[PDB]
């Protein structure tokens, strides 16, 4: 556990942890990529 | 868009039958449908057989 | 699913036919004519494909799905089967109904029962033959019974198919063996048309 100052809830607190929390984060959104061509020479991926 | 049925008319029993479809027009990648079968014995009702997709998830 | 046997009308007239087992907003109804592949009609219940007439309509009540068929012409009639999706991806078809706009007039059936002959008994084989013709509509279910209970065994019927007159024509095949054929006296065949029934009885 650790503090810059503790007694001070002004203050963040930061921990540390021992054993390793599995965590999952997805994108249930299966997706494209337009493309679409705004030149010259320059191309925007926009979400299709 | 036209399917094309092709493969042996006559089976011996208990033997592997084999059939094979031939789209015309349209791509199988496409993931607005599935593709399969759907078998009609002669003079009976219509049973369905199966499909599949490799439009796919994440698992 | 449920669907019921047949169904006739007069062109111009309105025709619904019914389905059973759908719990889901799925079902859909097929038009398959005879010698032909199937050719989907509708689909999400009302809703309506390219190509397809106005006056096919969908519709579907609690756990009843329905059909409806207004302004009935010679090109509609075909076999009509129904399906939907039920739980999680499983489809599965009703027994279809069959819709027949043929011409008039009218007509009671005719039976000709043939039973089994001296050469075919030697053959140590027996078989009943009933043939049945000129009736209206092409849709007759056929019925065996030996004595006087019925026969489950060895039945064979087989979907009519029009004549040249323009009468359809059926015939159902019972193949038995000999035993039971001296054993019975009388075999009974029962064809019911319409509700009505014809019988025929042959004994040795
Ligand atoms: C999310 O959605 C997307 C769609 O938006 C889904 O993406 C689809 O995923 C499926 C499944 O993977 C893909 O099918 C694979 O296809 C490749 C070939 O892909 C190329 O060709 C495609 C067809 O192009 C043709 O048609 C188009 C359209 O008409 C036309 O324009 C073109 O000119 C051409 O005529 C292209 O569509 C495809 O483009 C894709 O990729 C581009 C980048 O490459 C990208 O820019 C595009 O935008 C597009 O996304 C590409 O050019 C097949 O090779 C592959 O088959 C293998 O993989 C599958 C699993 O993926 C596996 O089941 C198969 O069995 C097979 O695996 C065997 O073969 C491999 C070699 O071929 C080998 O390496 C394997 O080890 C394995 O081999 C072993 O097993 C076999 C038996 O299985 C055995 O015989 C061997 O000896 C050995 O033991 C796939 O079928 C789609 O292409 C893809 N895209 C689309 C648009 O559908 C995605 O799935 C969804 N889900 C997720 C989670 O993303
Ligand atoms: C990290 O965080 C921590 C906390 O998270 C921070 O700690 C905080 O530190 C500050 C210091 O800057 C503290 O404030 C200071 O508190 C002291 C002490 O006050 C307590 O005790 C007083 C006396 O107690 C004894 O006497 C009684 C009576 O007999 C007994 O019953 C007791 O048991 C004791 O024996 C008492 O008077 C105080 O009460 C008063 O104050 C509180 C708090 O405001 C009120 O609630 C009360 O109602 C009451 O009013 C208290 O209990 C004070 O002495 C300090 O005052 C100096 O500073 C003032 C400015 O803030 C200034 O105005 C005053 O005049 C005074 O200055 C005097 O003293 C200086 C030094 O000698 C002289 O130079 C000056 O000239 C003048 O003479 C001050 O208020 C916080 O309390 C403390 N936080 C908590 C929660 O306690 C820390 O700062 C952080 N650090 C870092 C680096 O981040």
């Amino acid at each position: 556990i650790r503090s810059e100052n503790i007694t001070n809830n002004a203050k963040n607190i930061l921990v540390q942890f021992n054993t390793p929390v599995q965590i999952n984060c997805t994108r249930p959104n299966n997706n494209t990529r337009k493309s679409i061509r705004i030149g010259p020479g320059q191309a925007f991926y926009a979400t299709g | 868009p036209q399917l094309q049925e092709s493969g042996p008319t006559l089976v011996e029993a208990s033997e592997t039958l084999s059939l094979t479809c031939a789209v015309s027009g349209d791509s199988t990648a496409a993931c607005n449908s599935f593709w399969g079968w759907v078998r009609q014995p002669p003079g009976k009702g219509l049973e369905w057989v199966g499909s599949l997709s490799h439009c796919a998830s994440y698992w | 699913l449920t669907q019921p046997p047949s169904a006739s009308g007069s062109p111009g007239q309105s025709i619904t036919i019914s389905c059973t087992g759908t719990s889901n907003n799925f079902v859909s109804w097929y038009q398959q004519h005879a010698g032909k592949a199937p050719k989907l009609v509708i689909y999400d219940v009302n809703k309506r494909p390219s190509g397809v007439p106005d006056r096919f309509s969908g519709s579907k009540s609690g756990n009843t799905a329905s059909l409806t068929v207004s302004g009935l012409q010679t090109d509609d009639e075909a076999v009509y089967y129904c399906g939907s999706l039920v739980g999680n991806w499983d489809v599965i078809f009703g027994g279809g109904t069959k819709l027949t706009v043929l011409g008039q007039p009218k007509a009671a059936p005719s039976v000709t029962l043939f039973p089994p002959s001296s050469e075919e008994l030697q053959a140590n084989k027996a078989t009943l033959v009933c043939l049945i013709s000129d009736f209206y509509p092409g849709a007759v279910t056929v019925a065996w019974k030996a004595d006087s209970s019925p026969v489950k065994a060895g039945v064979e019927t087989t979907t009519p198919s029009k004549q040249s007159n323009n009468k359809y024509a059926a015939s159902s095949y019972l193949s038995l063996t000999p035993e039971q054929w001296k054993s019975h006296r009388s075999y009974s065949c029962q064809v019911t048309h319409e509700g009505s029934t014809v019988e025929k009885t042959v004994a040795p």
